[PDB]
Formats: C-alpha cells, structure tokens, sequence
RNA sequence: UUUGGACAAACUUGGUCAUUUAGAGGAACUAAAUUCCGUAGGUGAACCUGCGGAAGGAUCAUUAAAGA
RNA sequence: GAGGUGAAAUUCUUGGAUUUAUUGAAGACUAACUACUGCGAAAGCAUUUGCCAAGGACGUUUUCAUUAAUCAAGAACGUAGGGAUCGGGUGGUGUUUUUUUAAU
C-alpha cells in the first residue's frame, strides 16, 4: 500500500497497531490545481511537515496522488487525521505547529 | 466437511457492525454492534469494541454450526470515506485468530459513478 | 451501551425476552447446475417446515453469491463470483440455477492505471430461450511491444469500431446459445479470447473481460427442464410402521 | 387489547376490552368500603384513558361502559380521597383528571423532557421525569430534587419525604443513596409508606430493604452517654488516684496529656514504694492490651 | 311535586397548633492553623447559511521490466 | 440499540430503528480512465447509439480574382535553439497484422 518496509515490519509485530485510509475528494470536492496546492501543502517542502506529523503524532503517513493512509495506534491515527484535514481545508502551517505542539503536550 | 457463513463486516463511523449470514443473505446470525459491548458512547467505534464483537459473533456462530466465513468488509459507502476505516481491520483479525476458519476477503463498498 | 448514559423513552417497552430461533430453524444444501464442477457449494437455514407461509414457497427466490474459484477448484480464476437464484426445492437440495456473474471489484480496481484508455460495451440482448441480459465487457488499450511513447490512446474513431465490433459479436455469441450454453462458454473465457482475436486487427487492446450479466427477464418455471439440468429424480417411499 | 382484574390460590375475576393495546397503567380506589371496588381507571396507547366500573361479584364479566374524554400514555396515580387522580405522560403532560366528567383541571407543563411517573401520598403530587429531578405539586412547583440520570419512578413515603428510582441506585429525600444495583430499575414497592420495607428490582436482582434502622441514632446517642461516662470517669480516677483503670480509660479515649500525668504519677509511686517497674496492677494492664493502641 | 327527614364536599368568623420565614437589632456561649467579490438570506456591523470564483497557500517516497 | 460529536444532546427505535437480502419507483450526476491531453468566439464542454446541421487542420497541377484589415453606432451569445505530445499528409521497412466478403 506505500509505507516503507521497516514500517510494515512495526506493523507485523507489535499487533495493535491499524491503517487508516482516506481521500482528499471527499472535503471540499477540490479541483486540480487546488488538489496540487493541498498535497503540496500536506508535504510541506523537503517533505517537513509529514515529517513534522508523523514525529508528533507516534504514527507514520504516506500519501498518493489523491488517497493518503496513516498507520500507527487508533487515537493517533484520529489526532493525526484531524490535524491532517485540518490543513487539507487549508491553515496556515505555524498555526497546525502550534496545534502539534499541544498535541504533543497531550502525547506526553 | 466445513459449512459458510457470511461476514458483512460494516466498517462504519461512530460504530461497526458484524453480523454473520448464512450465505443467502436472509437469515441473520447474532448482530452486534461496537455500542453494545463497550459502555462510554464516545469508542463505540473502538478496535477493542470491534474486537470483543466479533469474538461473541465468533462464539455464537460457533454455537450454531457454521466453521467457515467468507468475509466481506463493507465502509459507509455513498459520498463518503468509500474506504474501510480501522474497525474493519480490527474485526477481521479478532474472528481470524478465534477459530474460524476465513475464506475470501472482499470489498463490497459501494461506488457512487459521481452522485451528488 | 452502558448503566450511566440514558433510558431514551424506547427501553420502556418492554422486551419479548427469547424465541431461541437456532433451535426451529432448518438446514438445506444447495446444488449447482450440472455445466460446473463440485455443485454441492454450502448450506442454509431457512424457517421449520410447517404450514401457513410454508418452506418450500418461503424459499425459492434467494441468490447465493459463490465464488467461481469455489466452483472450479482452481485458483486461475479467484475473481468473477457469479450467483445463483435458488428456483426448485426438491427434498432437502436446492437445485438451484444461474442468475448473474459479476467480478470482485479488487481485481477491476487494480486492472485499471492510468495512461491507457478503457472501452466499456453493454448489450440488452434475448437468448434461445426468452430470458435477456444486460450483458457487459470491459476492455483496455495494450502498450503495444517496441513502443516508446507514454501515452497509449485511442482515438476515439477507433472506439466507436472496437464498441461496434465487441457488441456485434458478443450479441452473436449470445443469441446462437441458450442461457446454460451460456453459462458453459462464459466459464473457460472464450468469448474474451474470441473478442481479442477479432478485435486484434484494429487495436492491440490488453485484458479483455465481460465482469457483468444481469438477467431481467426470466421465460417460466420448466420444473422439468431445471431437472434436466441437473439430473432426474423420483421422490417415492418411507416406511409408515404405524 | 386487555386489561384484567383478579380476586380470589387467585382465579381470573373480570376481563376488560377494547383500546388499542392497552400497554399503559391502570389503577383502583384505595377508599373501598363494600366487598369490591367500582373504579377501574386504565390507561391506553389510543391516547385516552378508560374509566369503568368492576360490578357485583359471582360472574365472569367481561365489559366496557364509561367514556375515554382524555387524552384523545403512562402513569396513572389515584387518590385516597378519589376525587382526582392523575395521568402525567408522553413530553411534559402532568394532567390531573376528576374520576367523574374528566375535565382539564389544572393541566401543569413545568419541565423539560418527557415523564415518567407520578405518585402522591395517602397521609401533594411528586412526578418523575427525565429532567433527571423529581417535582412536587399541590398547584403550582412546590419542590424538586435532582440527580445523575433519569428518574424513573418517585413514591411518598409517610407524609413529606420522597423516595426515586433509577440514576443508578434508589435514593431518599438531599440525602441517602442506596446503590446496591448495577442496571435500570422500574419497581418500588411499600408496605406501609414509612415503615420497614421497601422493595426494588434490577434488571435480575431484587432488594429487599428494611427500614429498620431508626435505632442506629438511639445506639449513636449511647455511643455518646457512653463517651461522656467514661471520659468523666477518668477527670474522677485522675482526682482520686487508682491509675490503672483512669490510664485504660486514658488509653481508649487517647487523651495524651492526662495519659502522660497518669503514668507520671504512677512512675512517681513507682520509685517512692520500697519484674516490678510501676505498680503491678497497671504493669499487667498495660501488658494485656491488643495491638492497635500499642 | 321531595309525605316529612339525621346527614352532607366547599365556605364565614374567631380561636388552637405548627411550618418556614425574610432581614433587623439586642446579648450569651462554644468553636476558629486563511483572505475577498457578485448573486440570495437573515444576525447590530462584522461574522455566518448555500453557490460560482483568484490563491497573493510552501510537492516528500512510488514509477516499464517478469524468466516460473 | 441506532444516530450524531471534541464530549454530549435533539431525533428514531419491540407498531422491530441501524444492518442484511430480493425487488420496484423517482429525480439529479456521469466514480476510476483524467494527462500540464481534446474541442468551442467566450462562458464552458466528459455514459452509449442514432439523427440534424455546423466547424477546424491537412490534402489539392480545382474555382473566383483584391473580395483584405481596423474599430465608434448597432447586433448575437453569456532575441534564438531543442525535446515531447495531439490532428493531418509523404516516404522507409520489421513486428503486430493476415488470406477472394467489404473496409484500410
């Protein structure tokens, strides 16, 4: 499905851990332009705010063309798929840090 | 000599369902639900809810006489996520390991050729 | 849910408390028509076979979904699940008959990519017999062999051919057959393979499948004829001793 | 369809039809002179109550006669004195109806979502909703009391207190609780409405409880006359002398500073008199004594 | 038509007793550590319901070879 | 029990809500294919098949002979170079193709 192999191996062991799936076409319906706008804003530059994601939430994310799936343990799949459809209907990226931040409070 | 049964593994938001059929599709066995397992109301979509649901699904199906299912996960379907969310996995792999025997995973969600 | 959430003014009326439905239910055993391999495909419960609303005529119109690689024993066809209408109840079998055929949608879902083009064909089409079918075929452009461009298309004069042809001989192969003909010659793909041959001349046109048929009219009963395609039998004797 | 009253180790009495059901309460006079009562005052899910009479003995007698001028769902609640009896139901309807021509009489909306019972005493109204609190009228919103959820049912009990149902626990009035249940409750049940039983029922479990425990503040007003006894015992031992008792009563009432001058003095004595460390009274008293207060 | 009649739910005046009062004194005792326009609607402006629109909002892995 | 959310709540539900299966009706829309690709003067335009006309590019040893452009008023509708791709044409000469049914 796209995660990396030594994530599917952390999926192998240690069971309790699920894979959420969903799209960018269900919110906001998101013609092209837009829809490259929202992966280009969901991946930041360098890739640094899944980064930044997947460091925060515990859990680990991959991204197609218009379907992502997130994987890890089930309440960081849903503060992870908040954040994330929060910045798909569009925020600005020190606004979802901050947000991360105090999930990250809430993490520790 | 193994009989079958069929899921209908309803992978819902807020909820999931499970509900073994023989394989016509009339004669229900044993629905359950994430809501009446766990009591809290706030993970009644919960993999553990799903989790025990499907081993009491797997207990009274066990109960009646079919060994086998064929088992088929169905999302909310329609404009929505079209897509199994966790409590779908979660299910499947509690009546995977309890004893039954799991023939033919599927996908019957449905596609909605661009409705509203 | 829980003690500490609600009553909801539904939980007053009171429950009914059991019936232990298990218990009056009965099993039957399904036989697949005679074309296939391995007919006996399962069980199911269905109601005691009482009167008022009776067994055999609260039955008698259910589908079951099987799997073909479940008919055949062979894997090389895991996908194209078909059902079947149970039609005859006939001492503890249902002798059952083909209703429809349909693929799983993971092996269409994974058919189709992007860069190539899909051409869809569907034809109301009668039988030898007076059932008729929403019959379908799905198909898709080859990557043609020491190609180098990308793209693959067809342009869309050429769609309007593959779609005259695919229909002219699908309806051909349907109305020189009758419906367990049909069932015969679906099974080993032939007409995929017949559409490829004919259709290779315009186009080099990848996987070729026909994923659907949907019967929506059904001639009459034919007890015997539904006999015959199984095989006969005499329902006769067991010993009073009263 | 029915509603049916028996008599007679019972028999069947007299049946009753015709409604819609009849999946509601019903209720009798608690007035009855003769050896029969004359009203049986049903409800229904017709959305009406029925009235009627239960007739003479010696018979079968399965009748319907008076009018349904109601309504037109739960909770009906008569009177001792039979003059009005009451039909609080279904979103806030807290009617009261006359047992005679049933007008409108002081129709009450005060709360919030929908009731579920009401009761009013022998010895004036308190009805039951899922306001989770219980109100009490005469007229118009005398009292209420409120909890955790949903309650189910309220009962009277001997002339101004009231007892309610189903939060999780049956519960007095705030003050005492009574939470010996797990699941949803629809019963409570007196013997003489302030007296030593009141029954309850869970989804399986019954609860007896006894009201028979008034007399813990009779022995909590011994527990005191003992404690001003034999703490003024020991002001009376420290003042003449004979410590071992006055340290015993030093010891089971931890007065430290008297508990101090106690065993001073007798360490005084001790070491003033002529295996012997106090005197030997208090040296086997102390010796005897269990762990708690060693 | 009541031959004639004890009684009879509610009331009038007083007493009798009780409930809280409600706060206002007096004087005793015990205690006291994301932005905007146009069409339409209403909320006071904003803001918001729904639609068409311009982002002036910041793209990381994945990509045509497989030898049963 | 269903719904719904960050939690709830409203609502629906033993006259069987949710879910399952067999259908039937109703309107709207044309999932994936979908691309830095196609068309139209512009707004816009994606199911199949047929009809009705129109249009563009190409092809052309065909015709007419300056008929052209530009816009008030009015009118209808609302600097040079290279690679790749789409549509048409020419040439080459391998595989797909095939052969006396037509087509190209």
């Amino acid at each position: 499905l796209g995660f990396d192999l030594d994530d599917s191996i952390a999926l192998l062991r240690l069971d309790d851990l699920y894979i959420e799936t969903f799209e960018v076409k269900d919110v906001k319906t998101l013609t092209g332009d837009h829809l490259s706008r929202a992966i280009g804003r969901i991946a930041g530059k360098d890739g640094k705010t899944k980064f930044a994601i997947e460091n925060a939430t515990r859990t680990r994310i991959v991204l197609a063309d218009s379907k992502i799936h997130i994987l890890g343990g089930f309440t960081h799949i849903r503060m992870a798929r908040e954040s994330v459809v929060s910045l798909i209907l569009g925020s600005p990226p020190g606004k979802v840090y901050g947000n991360l931040r105090t999930v990250a409070s809430r993490l520790k | 000599s193994q009989v079958f049964g069929v899921a209908r593994i309803y992978a819902s938001f807020n909820d999931t369902f499970v509900h073994v059929t023989d394989l016509s599709g009339k004669e229900t066995i044993a629905r359950v639900t994430g809501g009446m397992k766990v009591k809290a109301d706030r993970d009644e979509s919960s993999p553990y809810a799903a989790m025990l649901a499907a081993q009491d699904v797997a207990a009274k199906c066990k109960e009646v006489g079919i060994t086998a299912v064929h088992v088929k996960i169905r999302a909310t379907g329609g404009t929505r996520t079209k897509t199994p969310g966790p409590g779908g996995q979660a299910a499947l792999r509690a009546l995977a390991r309890s004893g039954l025997r799991i023939g033919r995973i599927e996908d019957v969600t449905p596609v909605p050729s661009d409705s509203t | 849910v829980g003690k500490n959430k609600r009553l909801s003014k539904g939980k007053k009326g009171q429950k009914k408390r059991v019936v232990d439905p298990f218990t009056r239910k009965e099993w039957f055993d399904i036989k697949a028509p005679s074309t296939f391999e391995n007919r006996n495909v399962g069980k199911t419960l269905v109601n005691k076979s009482t009167g008022l609303k009776s067994a055999s005529d609260a039955l008698k119109g259910r589908v079951v979904e099987v799997c073909l690689a479940d008919l055949q024993g062979s894997e090389d066809h895991s996908f194209r699940k078909i059902k079947l209408r149970v039609d005859e109840v006939q001492g503890k079998n249902l002798l059952t008959n083909f209703h429809g055929m349909d693929f799983t949608t993971d092996k269409l879902r994974s058919m189709v990519r992007k860069w190539q083009t899909l051409i869809e064909a569907n034809v109301t089409v009668k039988t030898s017999d007076d059932y008729v079918l929403r019959i379908f075929a799905i198909a898709f452009t080859r990557k043609q062999a020491n190609q180098v461009k990308r793209h693959s298309y067809a342009q869309s004069s050429h769609i309007r051919a593959i779609r005259k042809v695919i229909s002219e001989i699908l309806t051909k192969e349907v109305q020189g057959s009758t419906l367990a003909q049909l069932t015969s010659k679906l099974i080993p793909e032939v007409i995929n393979k017949e559409i490829e041959n004919a259709t290779k001349d315009i186009f080099p046109l990848q996987n070729i499948h026909v994923r659907k048929v949907k019967l929506l009219k059904q001639p009459k009963f034919d007890v015997g004829a539904l006999m015959a395609l199984h095989g006969e039998g005499s329902g006769e004797e067991k010993g009073k001793k009263v | 369809n029915t509603a049916i009253v028996w008599r007679y180790k019972f028999d069947i009495y007299a049946k009753y039809i015709g409604h819609s059901a009849a999946v509601t309460a019903v209720g009798l006079p608690n007035i009855v002179s003769k050896g029969y009562p004359e009203f049986l005052l049903t409800a229904s899910n017709d959305l009406t109550i029925k009235k009627w009479i239960i007739p003479k003995p010696t018979a079968s007698m399965d009748v319907q006669i008076i009018k349904v001028s109601e309504y037109t769902i739960n909770a009906l609640s008569v009177s001792p004195n039979d003059s009005i009896f009451a039909t609080a139901s279904y979103d806030k309807t807290c009617k009261i109806w006359n047992l005679e021509n049933g007008e409108l009489e002081a129709t009450l909306a005060n709360h919030k979502r929908g009731l579920w019972d009401v009761s009013f005493c022998q010895y004036l109204l308190a009805t039951s909703s899922g306001d989770k609190t219980v109100k009490i009228w005469s007229s118009v919103m005398k009292t209420l009391e409120g909890h955790t959820n949903a309650v189910q049912r309220c009962s009277f009990i001997n002339k101004q207190k009231q007892l309610i149902s189903c939060g999780a626990d049956g519960l007095i009035k705030c003050l005492k609780t009574l939470d010996g249940h797990n699941n949803r409750l629809w019963a409570l049940s007196t013997m003489n409405d302030g007296d030593m039983i009141v029954s309850a029922d869970a989804d399986g479990v019954f609860q007896f409880w006894k009201d028979c425990t008034e007399q813990e503040i009779e022995e909590e007003q011994e527990k005191a006359k003992l404690q001003v006894e034999q703490e003024q015992s020991l002001q009376n031992y420290m003042s003449k002398g004979d410590w071992t008792n006055a340290f015993l009563l030093a010891m089971t009432l931890d007065h430290p500073m008297r508990l101090f001058n106690v065993l001073k003095r007798a360490l005084g004595e001790s070491r003033s008199r002529q295996e012997v460390i106090f005197n030997e009274e208090l040296d086997q008293a102390i010796s005897i004594l269990n762990d708690e207060q060693l």
